[PDB]
């Protein structure tokens, strides 16, 4: 980055130390903390099941919701939407010194784990994590959830079909509010973004001088001598370097954030939908009946079935 | 050892700008530092509270099982926790009855589920094989028979 | 990382490379000699509001009557330096020739206007070349007067570079086309003096100003230099027409132009190049690279390695072996394997394996090593399951895994003498 | 902050580049993060 490469530079660079030790140890250690939250907030259940693609539990479908196999990818297709609908604004190969590099948790892999979260928390069993699960049919699950709203289990028997219809159709205006739609969808488009908008900067601050007669290296390797030289590129390198360390200042910063948003993610693929995460305007907007989670690029996107009364009765007391 | 007045000093505005922005960069990554440990600790006391205060019935928040007590131990610059968890670890396998329909009318038990439709004889709890009795407070005046799945008659 | 016993996993360390091995140099066949002796020994050597302009156009511009010569009054390059010179071919550099007083020296730089520079013959700010003068007192300067060559000194104001106006203007400061000798009617005429016993500052001057017109087209006056031959796929170094640099060759796709050369694509990185002998050629300088980081499993089993390489297609890194081209020159090292897929690249020294452990050491992409081996993935504890309604378990023991957790709640609590 | 009026403080500030540019952004989103806290912790309310 610092440096594309001459003869004189990396001496250069060696003279300010172990300047470009530091920053990879920074951006390695950011790299090893994504991992980590990919795998705290992934690699939650050893206990993997198998997709089990009965799809339809008393009346409750889980459509496009999980993968269906005989697709040619086991991907959900609302994953499917979501990766259509984020813009993206043989070997990956810059010579800006830079590299988007893949992570460790492979996206298929990233569908699986999250699908296999799907299914099981959709089957086997309201207990789900110390265990494995308990052969729980879901009506029980979720009547389970009635339990743990503060009501009875009549609320859901006696609603059965039309509860199915009440969520069905909601899943499917989900399908509507998710297929053409809008910017719903905003934050990891901000992460994307921002990432870019970070990125670019630093690209065009390699086009940026820092007051010498070129902005670019070996055109001023065309026209120097001497010291003239040093001069130059000692402006260039540590301008380059005071750029490259906001940068990566930033992105520690942008690390801190995106890790308390990850405990978060982590903590609401936890108490959201491990159990009922009884606490109240946590989950949804509701009472949070349930969440379910959507694999998405760079971040998670959860799905939280809330609980909303809403008549009046009048009466007295 | 050679120092003029002037182009010394411009050598050693260099290295003082060189160990200024190495030190306040350290300062900063001190504090990013001082950020992500303060949101920790904040996690931690935040544990100390619920974990060992008492029992933080949110799942899997202080134990990785079902967090039955906790008990902190100091360090060097932080502390560690012993978490007293419960993890389940056996099986049965029953049938299940939503309702007790026993004279045309539905049951629905103590919310809390898994009637124990084990040949019907009891209803249990969530985590262990824990009968009881069907009676007057096992279940409620539920509706009456009709969106049951299971029956259990003679209640008496 | 400074210890004998170091743990298990991809450590990381140094950068990789691959050195270049060719010299591609891409000169049209260009070949004359430059009009150099011509302007700097002319017979011919004007005023200053009279300066003459050359274009040097298609020649092999030596540098070689500039280097070997004490004649010089300031053999001076100010953006450029001498020695650098016919290191890039050149398009049109501007010969502005004219005759001074001994003091303008000085008086020409981007700035140092005075009088005689503002109102004779106007200096850029952007584009230098370098400035040659010399003596002429011994033909020019005679002693009995050398009148015959003169200056202008009464204009309203400065000047744009470049730019020229032979009008004798009997000046008035407000207009109003006088005859001399009017009152504030003078005419800007103004002779040299130039004698042979006249002063140091006073001596003839024969000045010539050389803007250096850097690289608008594919150019055409080279220096004394050697035209190579080309080679595609393979790292290798550059001296273009005003280009240097390192890289990957292969040619280009484009809707290229007749006025053009360059292709910068994302910015500024030249990225595909037309050939000064009619060739379209991408020009994809990224040789290979990445970091080597060390896969070892902790010298309490092993010292046997595996050099994980990042930007890597695996296809010239086994050439990188066995031409000897990777930076880090190992000493004892051989191929013994290529595991290469999970675009991460090169891992010299595990296999592909399809039982899955837990994946101890993570690599690249997916892939992960155990004993040794570098299989993918186990995803983790499988299950096949059929969750049919009525059946259902419940637990009837249990344990309490009292689990470790480590909360750091301080750091150290540091502080800094900044006065010391 | 640099230079209020000047011909040349802003040429040199052209030659460093979009630093001025990246703080304005910083900023600018800072201030508008915290009337995010400001609706975020504060506008909850369905009805007045």
């Amino acid at each position: 980055y610092i440096c594309g490469d001459s003869t004189e530079c990396a001496n250069l660079l060696l003279q300010y130390g172990s300047f470009c030790t530091q920053l990879n140890r920074a951006l390695s250690g950011i790299a090893a903390e994504q991992d980590r939250n990919t795998r705290e907030v992934f690699a939650q259940v050893k206990q993997m099941y198998k997709t089990p693609t009965l799809k339809y539990f008393g009346g409750f479908n889980f459509s496009q919701i999980l993968p269906d196999p005989l697709k040619p990818t086991k991907r959900s297709f609302i994953e499917d939407l979501l990766f259509n609908k984020v813009t993206l604004a043989i070997c990956a190969q810059k010579f800006n010194g830079l590299t988007v590099l893949p992570p460790l948790l492979t996206d298929d892999m990233i569908a699986a784990y999250t699908a296999a979260l799907v299914s099981g928390t959709a089957t086997a069993g309201w207990t789900f994590g110390a265990g494995a699960a308990l052969q729980i049919p879901f009506a029980m699950q979720m009547a389970y959830r009635f339990n743990g709203i503060g009501v009875t289990q009549n609320v859901l028997y006696e609603n059965q079909k039309q509860i199915a219809n009440q969520f069905n159709k909601a899943i499917s205006q989900i399908q509507e509010s998710l297929t053409t739609t809008s910017t719903a969808l905003g934050k990891l488009q901000d992460v994307v973004n921002q990432n870019a908008q970070a990125l670019n900067t630093l690209v065009k601050q390699l086009s940026s001088n820092f007051g010498a007669i070129s902005s670019v290296l070996n055109d001023i390797l065309s026209r120097l001598d001497k010291v003239e030289a040093e001069v130059q590129i000692d402006r260039l390198i540590t301008g380059r370097l005071q750029s490259l360390q906001t940068y990566v200042t930033q992105q520690l910063i942008r690390a801190a954030e995106i890790r308390a948003s990850a405990n978060l993610a982590a903590t609401k693929m936890s108490e959201c939908v491990l159990g009922q995460s009884k606490r109240v305007d946590f989950c949804g907007k509701g009472y949070h009946l349930m969440s379910f989670p959507q694999a998405a690029p760079h971040g998670v996107v959860f799905l939280h079935v809330t609980y909303v009364p809403s008549q009046e009765r009048n009466f007295t007391t | 050892s050679r120092l003029d007045k002037v182009e010394a000093e411009v050598q050693i505005d260099r290295l003082i700008t060189g160990r200024l922005q190495s030190l306040q960069t350290y300062v900063t990554q001190q504090l990013i530092r001082a950020a992500e440990i303060r949101a920790s600790a904040n996690l931690a006391a935040t544990k100390m509270s619920e974990c060992v205060l008492g029992q933080s019935k949110r799942v899997d928040f202080c134990g990785k099982g079902y967090h039955l007590m906790s008990f902190p131990q100091a360090a060097p610059h932080g502390v560690v926790f012993l978490h007293v968890t419960y993890v389940p670890s056996q099986e049965r396998n029953f049938t299940t009855a939503p309702a007790i329909c026993h004279e045309g009318k539905a049951y629905f038990p103590r919310e809390g589920v898994f009637v124990f439709n084990g040949t019907s004889w009891f209803i249990t709890q969530r985590n262990f094989f824990s009968p009881q009795i069907i009676t007057t407070d096992n279940t409620f005046v539920s509706g009456n028979c009709d969106v049951v799945i299971g029956i259990i008659n003679n209640t008496v | 990382v400074k210890s004998f016993e170091i743990d298990k996993g991809i450590y990381q360390t140094s950068n990789f490379r691959v050195v270049p091995s060719g010299d591609v140099v891409r000169f049209p066949n260009i070949t004359n000699l430059c009009p150099f002796g011509e302007v700097f020994n002319a017979t011919k050597f004007p005023s200053v509001y009279a300066w003459e302009r050359k274009k040097i156009s298609n020649c092999v511009a030596d540098y070689s009557v500039l280097y070997n010569s004490t004649f010089f009054s300031t053999f001076k390059c100010y953006g450029v330096s001498a020695t650098k010179l016919n290191d890039l071919c050149f398009s049109n550099v501007y010969a502005d020739s004219f005759v001074v007083k001994g003091d303008d020296v000085r008086q020409i730089a981007p700035g140092q206007t005075g009088v005689i520079a503002d109102y004779n013959y106007k200096l850029p700010d952007d584009f230098m070349g370098c400035v040659l003068a010399w003596n002429t007192r011994n033909i020019d300067a005679t002693s009995t007067g050398n009148y015959n060559y003169k200056y202008r000194y009464l204009r309203h104001g400065k000047l744009r570079p470049f730019e020229r106006d032979i009008s004798n203007v009997p000046f008035s400061p407000d207009g109003k086309p006088c005859t001399p000798p009017a009152l504030n009617c003078y005419w800007p005429l103004n002779d040299y003096g130039f004698y042979t016993t006249t002063g140091i500052g006073y001596q003839p001057y024969r000045v010539v100003v050389l803007s250096f017109e850097l690289l608008n087209a594919p150019a055409t006056v080279c220096g004394p230099k050697l035209s190579t031959d080309l080679i595609k796929n393979q790292c290798v170094n550059f001296n273009f027409n005003g280009l240097t640099g390192t890289g990957v060759l292969t040619p280009s796709s484009k809707r290229f132009q007749p006025f053009q050369q360059f292709g910068r694509d994302v910015s500024d990185f030249t990225d595909s190049v037309r050939d000064p002998k009619t060739s379209e050629i991408l020009d994809i300088s990224p040789c290979s690279f990445g970091g080597v980081s060390v896969i070892t499993p902790g010298t309490n089993a092993s010292s046997e390695v595996a050099v994980l390489y990042q930007d890597v297609n695996c296809t010239d890194v086994s050439t990188a072996i066995h031409a000897d081209q990777l930076t880090p020159a190992w000493r004892i090292y051989s191929t013994g394997n290529n595991v290469f897929q999970t675009q991460a690249g090169c891992l010299i020294g595990a296999e592909h394996v399809d039982t899955s452990y837990e994946c101890d050491i993570p690599i690249g992409a997916g892939i992960c090593a155990s004993y040794i081996v570098a299989y993918t993935m186990s995803l983790g504890a499988d299950s096949s399951i059929a969750y049919s309604n009525n059946t259902i378990a419940i637990p009837t023991n249990f344990s309490i895994s009292i689990t470790t957790e480590v909360m750091p709640v301080s750091m150290a609590k540091t502080s800094v003498d900044c006065n010391m």
